[PDB]
């Protein structure tokens, strides 16, 4: 397939909380897909498993992938330093969009996050580049977690993640 | 400039033209002189970065040191970027953008911003940063010139 699926067994505090799978858009972005999906199966020897989601604003999103430092102030791509905005053909159209967090234009790495609304005011801003497929539930589940400031009420992990299809 | 409104909340006023006019003739008046600094700053209370741009910008002649005030100022904006990395995105809802240094000088940010991020709670204060950056050119050419 084009497309490819990836998945993420998220934890709490080391509990299983469940899987959350999504598809990758490797047809309208495949630079993003491909940066993501590499991460997701650890394939250049570093990645998401064992992150922790560290940002999650009930409402907003939940944010995850700095797996170099834990808190927002890390992250990197397979590229070999921060890459930049691909296209912004796709959307913010609702709960399961995945999109690529930056701190300003052309500096994308490994942080990433997934809506759980609809995020107009974020189109043209960050790469639209998956969206979930199965357990849009966990995700809320997540939210569950968050707060105001995004600050998250206990340890959420992705305890385990690869490609399936 | 933004001043504090005695029912509560701080609000917006235009631009006064006296305190202008006042800053003008002590520019006129005394030519670069230390005496200068202390005026800037008695005057330009809750000013937002598009009025201190209008008080210095109104200055007639002196272009020389005026280019030269601009060149501490978009140093001092450039410092102040490379120490603050800008924070993660994305932006979550009613937040506005967090301002760089730019932003804080007034170069590429609008009143409607600069009025947000002084507004806020708690206020983001690119005036009094601004003005801080002011100060220290205005100190450089008063050294020039006096």
């Amino acid at each position: 397939m084009v497309n490819p699926t990836v998945f993420f067994d998220i934890a709490v505090d080391g509990e299983p909380l469940g899987r959350v799978s999504f598809e990758l858009f490797a047809d309208k972005v495949p630079k993003t897909a491909e940066n993501f999906r590499a991460l997701s199966t650890g394939e250049k020897g570093f990645g998401y498993k064992g992150s922790c989601f560290h940002r999650i604003i009930p409402g907003f999103m939940c944010q995850g992938g700095d797996f170099t430092r834990h808190n927002g102030t890390g992250g990197k791509s397979i590229y070999g330093e921060k890459f930049e905005d691909e296209n912004f053909i796709l959307k913010h159209t609702g709960p399961g969009i995945l999109s690529m967090a930056n701190a300003g234009p052309n500096t994308n790495g490994s942080q990433f996050f997934i809506c759980t609304a609809k995020t107009e005011w974020l189109d043209g801003k960050h790469v639209v580049f998956g969206k979930v497929k199965e357990g849009m539930n966990i995700v809320e589940a997540m939210e569950r977690f968050g707060s105001r400031n995004g600050k998250t009420s206990k340890k959420i992990t992705i305890a385990d993640c690869g490609q399936l299809e | 400039p933004i001043v504090q409104n005695l029912q509560g909340q701080m609000v917006h006023q235009a631009i006064s033209p006296r305190t202008l006019n006042a800053w003008v003739k002590v520019v006129e008046e005394k030519a670069f002189s230390p005496e200068v600094i202390p005026m800037f700053s008695a005057l330009s209370e809750g000013a937002t970065p598009q009025d201190l741009n209008t008080m210095l910008n109104t200055v007639g002649g002196h272009q020389a040191a005026m280019q030269m005030l601009k060149e501490t100022i978009n140093e001092e904006a450039a410092e102040w970027d490379r120490t603050h990395p800008p924070a993660m995105g994305p932006l979550p809802p009613g937040q506005i953008r967090e301002p760089r240094g730019s932003d804080i000088a007034g170069t590429t940010s609008t009143l409607q911003e600069q009025i947000g991020w002084m507004t806020h709670n708690p206020p983001i204060p690119v005036g009094e940063i601004y003005k801080r950056w002011i100060i220290l050119g205005l100190n450089k050419i008063v050294r020039m010139y006096s």
